[PDB]
C-alpha cells in the first residue's frame, strides 16, 4: 500500500538514469552516421 | 495522495520522453543499416 512511495522513488530514479543513457546513445549514433556519410562521399568520389 | 498523484505523473512523463528518444535512436539505427548497404554497394563497384 505504501513503500509504494519507495517503489515510485526508485522507478523514477531508474527512469532518469535511462534518459541519460538514451542521450549518450543518441549522440554516438549521430557520430556513427556522419562517419558513414563521410565514407560514402569518399567512395562516390573514388568511383566517379 | 496528491503527492503519489504527482509522482505517478512524473514516472509517466519520463516514460514518454524516453520512449520517443528510444524511437529516434531505433531510427538512426535503421539509417545506419542504410548507409552501410550504400557503402557495400559503392564498394562492389570498385571491388
Amino acid at each position: 500500500g505504501s513503500a509504494r512511495n519507495a517503489y515510485l522513488r526508485k522507478k523514477i530514479a531508474r527512469l532518469k538514469k535511462d534518459n541519460l543513457q538514451l542521450e549518450r546513445d543518441e549522440q554516438n549514433l549521430e557520430k556513427i552516421i556522419a562517419n558513414l556519410r563521410d565514407e560514402i562521399a569518399r567512395l562516390e568520389n573514388e568511383v566517379a | 495522495s496528491n503527492l503519489v498523484a504527482q509522482l505517478e505523473n512524473e514516472v509517466a512523463s519520463l516514460e514518454n520522453e524516453n520512449e520517443t528518444l528510444k524511437k529516434k535512436n531505433l531510427h538512426k539505427k535503421d539509417l545506419i543499416a542504410y548507409l552501410e548497404k550504400e557503402i557495400a554497394n559503392l564498394r562492389k563497384k570498385i571491388e
